[PDB]
């Protein structure tokens, strides 16, 4: 002790930064009688210290003057999170009896050194969280007691030792966050009592080993990110314990073996991010625990199997991004756990199935770019857990206020590139949790409903593209959260409210090709975040309001083809980021003001077809228009 | 995504008192669907309309992960720390737009990278520092102002600031 | 303490 109490307490020395709050100012009288029961982190078995644990410590210095050579008897050695730097010493293979090795969540640097193998006691070592760099020694194979490595989060290169096979006792191994190279030793899937294998997010090449089917243990299979290639082996289907296997964001290649519907214990599968080919074998609907499938972003062909409603216990099923075909089996939808469907990028056809919400807990449903018709089923009108709803680009139809239900969860919904007829329902005001209403490009007549502006959650409404009449009333401003209002394309009617004045936060105003038909409201010059207004085709008919010119961070802005008259202002000069301008197709009179010459950020104007006169001040946006942008006016020189 | 992932790293080192970035959802497959952010047809942002967000916090290296953004508004805000120079890695880029906040250091010099920069508004911030002399070489810049900064250092005049007035040096301690 | 990685979960539109 005394010499092991002194030794310590030179070591101590070292320290940089210490306080004097520090828990090591109980190593003060280097006898038994207080090294061995007062001394913080130092335990005693016949008055020699065997176990050393100063975790968290905030010890700040290197192992450069650890006493190696005065602590024969240390088992267990616990120097994690702290500050300690430099190199990773030969002598620490030198502790004959240590059990437990942890230097985890440190500074340290350098090479794991080959002495470490002769740790023949060893059960854990743990070197985490450090910037360790270097190929794994070979001689690390001699710890044949050894149940737990973890040298994840380092910077470790080469490739993994196939002498690793000799570590018959290893239950886990945890080596991921690295740059380790090369092919998966095949050895690796001779080891009995293997649990635990996480080589994910590393640089691993080559095929994965054939031999892996023996890990008759191994119960989670981390291997994600990294450039395995080659196929799947079918041979992983005989790994009967597994219950988690992730291979996604990798360079795999060919079909799914259907030997994984052997597996009756996996829960989660994660295929995604590689390039898969072939057909969904119906064998996968054998596998009785699934609950987290995903094969997305892949080159998968052909139609779902039917089995798929085996999967009684299915939440999440991930299939977009593939080259799938065919009908949706009613199999698909008939877990009452469902609650994310991603079917977007496809190439489906045919009717959504009648058991989509069976089990009225579906979140997300996504559809997005296929081929889809017909109309929508009860199961789905009627479901109320609905968050995200996605039925972008295909050919539904039916009645929009007979298709859709309430859903107070309602979070996001697009229906755009569609067929839906019909009148907009006012049920939507009763998903006041609704943020996006995104409606762009169906069939959809009628007015606006009163109750849509008492969403006062909206930050985004799209309207476009369709043959909803009617005149915007004053009561728009009730939406102010709005920051995206595209209702342009559509027949609605009378003066555009004042109302517009009040919703601040908007970044992008599309009111084009409608029957607008009085003044431009002179209120309009308090949108602090407005870059985009499109008036287009309508039948405003009076002079441009001078407050328009005061919307400082417009850049672009399209007055065209409508009846307005007076004269331009010469303060549009005020609208420094301007870049577009559009006025063509009007009745504007005058001359085009000369200050317009200091407008650098302009370089798109037409003033076409309208009742101007004089020479025109020279920006580089007038010196490139076309003679599009000056054809029939009065006198323009 | 990548660009996603970027977007993120940002939405966690602004404190947002107004949940303006609540939209931004990282599970997404791309923030396109997010708003502030606009987006091309190829799903690569191109705006980020942040101004008057009320945003605090520091800006992120992360922000040079979106090779198409070109426009970049975070103005009228109370930002700190420092501009990360890998702002140059924007390889496509118009609009660079950090006036009215708390940024303080120099000016990078990696904004010289960015050639199709045309507006360039840094003016009411702590920034210290001499104007680099690779911005005189992009040769696109069109508006200028480094007003109410406490810079040092003579006007750079090397060809393509010939162009500009004093009102883009005023209150800037230069000369 | 040492843990074990966890997989991320795919995308979604
Ligand atoms: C493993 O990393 C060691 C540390 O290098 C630095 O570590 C951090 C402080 C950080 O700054 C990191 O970016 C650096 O790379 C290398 O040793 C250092 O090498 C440098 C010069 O390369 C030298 O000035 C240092 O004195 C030296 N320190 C120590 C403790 O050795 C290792 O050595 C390298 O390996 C050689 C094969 C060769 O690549 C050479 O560049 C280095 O000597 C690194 N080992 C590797 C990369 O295998
Ligand atoms: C839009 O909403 C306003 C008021 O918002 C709600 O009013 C209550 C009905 C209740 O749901 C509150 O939590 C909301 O604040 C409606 O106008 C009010 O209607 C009530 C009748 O219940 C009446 O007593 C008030 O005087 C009305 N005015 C105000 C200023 O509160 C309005 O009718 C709604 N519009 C539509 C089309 O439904
Ligand atoms: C602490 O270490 C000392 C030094 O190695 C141990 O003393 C040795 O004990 C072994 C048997 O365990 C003997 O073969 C040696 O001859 C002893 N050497 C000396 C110099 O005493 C001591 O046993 C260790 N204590 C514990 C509890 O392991
Ligand atoms: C080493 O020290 C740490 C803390 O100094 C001990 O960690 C505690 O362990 C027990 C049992 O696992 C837990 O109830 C505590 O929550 C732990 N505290 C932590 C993790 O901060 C650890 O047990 C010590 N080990 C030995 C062998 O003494
Ligand atoms: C979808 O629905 C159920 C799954 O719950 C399957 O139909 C029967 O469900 C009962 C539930 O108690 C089972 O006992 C039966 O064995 C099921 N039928 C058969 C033939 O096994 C149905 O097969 C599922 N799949 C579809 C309709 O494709
Ligand atoms: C404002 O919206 C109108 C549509 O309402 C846009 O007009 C388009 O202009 C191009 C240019 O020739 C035509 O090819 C399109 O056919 C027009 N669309 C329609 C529906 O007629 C106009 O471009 C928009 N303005 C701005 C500045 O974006
Ligand atoms: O006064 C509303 C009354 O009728 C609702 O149905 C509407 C209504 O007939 C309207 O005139 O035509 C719409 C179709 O264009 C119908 O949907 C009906 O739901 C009823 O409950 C309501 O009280
Ligand atoms: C699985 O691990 C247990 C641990 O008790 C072991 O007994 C068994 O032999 C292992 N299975 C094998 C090696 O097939
Ligand atoms: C492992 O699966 C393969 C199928 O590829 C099979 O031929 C083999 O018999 C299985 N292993 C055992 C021990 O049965
Ligand atoms: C919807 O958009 C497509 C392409 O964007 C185009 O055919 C048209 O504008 C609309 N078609 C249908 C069928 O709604
Ligand atoms: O509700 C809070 C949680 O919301 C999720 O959408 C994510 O943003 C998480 O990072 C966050 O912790």
């Amino acid at each position: 002790t005394v010499e092991e109490a002194n030794a310590l307490l030179k070591w101590k020395s070292t320290f940089t930064n210490q306080t004097s709050s520090s828990k090591l100012s109980s190593w003060v009288n280097p006898n038994t009688s207080s090294f061995c029961t007062s001394w913080y982190g130092v335990a005693c078995s016949l008055g020699s210290i065997i176990r050393l644990n100063l975790t968290n410590t905030g010890i700040e210095g290197t192992f450069e003057d650890f006493p190696f050579s005065s602590l024969p008897n240390l088992t267990f050695v616990d120097l994690s999170m702290n500050r300690f730097s430099g190199t990773i010493s030969p002598e620490w293979g030198r502790f004959s009896k240590l059990e437990y090795f942890d230097l985890s969540i440190n500074q340290l640097v350098g090479e794991i050194p080959p002495e470490l193998g002769k740790l023949s006691n060893l059960d854990t070592l743990h070197l985490v969280e450090n910037k360790l760099n270097g190929s794994i020694p070979s001689e690390i194979g001699r710890l044949t007691k050894v149940t737990e490595i973890a040298i994840y989060d380092n910077l470790l290169t080469g490739p993994i030792p196939s002498s690793f096979g000799n570590l018959t006792k290893l239950v886990n191994l945890y080596l991921f966050i690295n740059s380790l190279s090369g092919s998966i030793p095949s050895e690796i899937g001779n080891l009995p009592n293997l649990r635990e294998l996480c080589l994910d997010r590393n640089n691993l090449t080559g095929k994965i080993p054939s031999s892996f089917g023996n890990l008759k243990n191994v119960t989670l299979l981390n291997m994600f990110e990294n450039q395995l290639s080659g196929e799947i082996p079918p041979e992983i289907g005989n790994m009967t314990a597994l219950d988690t296997l992730s291979l996604h964001t990798n360079k795999l290649t060919g079909p799914i073996p259907s030997t994984l519907g052997n597996i009756k214990t996996l829960a989660v599968l994660h295929l995604y991010l590689n390039q898969l080919n072939g057909s969904i074998p119906p064998e996968l609907g054998e596998m009785e625990s699934m609950i987290d499938l995903e094969i997305s972003e892949n080159k998968l062909t052909g139609p779902v199997p039917d089995s798929f409603g085996k999967l009684t216990a299915l939440e999440w099923l991930f299939l977009r991004d593939n080259q799938l075909s065919g009908p949706i089996p009613p199999g698909i939808a008939n877990s009452t756990e469902l609650t994310v469907l991603q079917l977007d990028t496809n190439n489906f056809t045919g009717f959504l199935p009648d058991t989509i919400c069976r089990g009225g807990k579906l979140e997300n449903l996504t559809l997005d770019d296929n081929h889809f018709e017909g109309p929508v089923p009860k199961s789905l009108r009627d479901c109320k857990s609905l968050i995200r709803v996605r039925f972008k680009g295909n050919s539904f139809s039916g009645d929009i206020s007979e298709a859709f239900g309430v859903y107070p969860t309602l979070n996001f919904i697009d229906l755009s590139n569609n067929n839906f007829h019909g009148q907009l329902s006012a049920n939507w005001e009763q998903s006041q949790k609704l943020v996006a209403f995104i409606l762009s490009n169906n069939s959809i007549t009628g007015a606006i409903p009163p109750e849509i502006w008492n969403m006062t959650q909206l930050s985004q409404l799209d309207l476009s593209s369709n043959r909803i009449t009617g005149e915007l009333p004053e009561s728009i401003s009730n939406i102010n959260r709005i920051s995206k209002l595209q209702l342009n394309g559509n027949r609605l009617s009378g003066k555009i409210p004042s109302g517009i004045r009040l919703l601040t936060n908007l970044e992008y105003l599309d009111l084009s090709s409608n029957r607008f038909s009085f003044e431009i409201p002179p209120t309009l010059n308090n949108l602090p975040r407005l870059y985009y207004m499109n008036l287009s085709r309508n039948d405003l008919d009076q002079t441009i309001p001078e407050g328009l010119t005061k919307l400082s961070q417009l850049q672009m802005l399209d007055l065209s083809y409508n009846q307005l008259d007076g004269e331009i202002s010469s303060q549009f000069r005020s609208l420094q980021n301007l870049e577009r301008l559009d006025l063509s197709h009007n009745n504007l009179s005058g001359q085009i003001p000369p200050s317009f010459k200091d407008m650098l950020a302009l370089t798109h104007v037409d003033v076409s077809h309208n009742n101007l006169q004089g020479p025109i001040p020279d920006n580089a946006a007038f010196r490139n228009a076309p003679p599009d942008a000056f054809e029939g006016n009065k006198d323009l020189c | 995504n990548a660009e996603g992932d970027a977007l993120s790293a940002l939405k966690n080192s602004l404190a947002d008192p107004n949940k303006v970035l609540q939209s931004w959802d990282a599970t997404l497959v791309t923030p396109c669907t997010w708003f502030h952010v606009t987006c091309n047809s190829d799903n690569s942002v191109t705006r980020v309309d942040l101004g008057n967000a009320n945003l605090s916090g520091q800006l992120v290296m992360q922000l040079g992960q979106l090779p198409n953004l070109q426009y970049l508004e975070l103005y009228s805000n109370n930002i700190t720390g420092t501009i990360p120079e890998q702002l140059g890695n924007l390889t496509e880029l118009v609009s660079l737009d950090l006036y009215l906040n708390n940024l303080s250091g120099p000016i990078p010099s990696t904004l010289g990278r960015l050639k199709k920069l045309r507006f360039l508004r840094l003016n009411n911030n702590s920034l210290s520092g001499e104007i680099p002399r690779s911005l005189t070489a992009v040769l696109t810049l069109q508006v200028l102002d480094l007003s109410n900064n406490p810079l040092t250092g003579d006007i750079p005049v090397n060809g393509s600031f010939s162009l500009f007035t004093p009102i883009s040096f005023a209150n800037t301690k230069l000369t | 303490p040492v843990r074990s990685s966890q997989s991320s979960q795919a995308g979604g539109r």
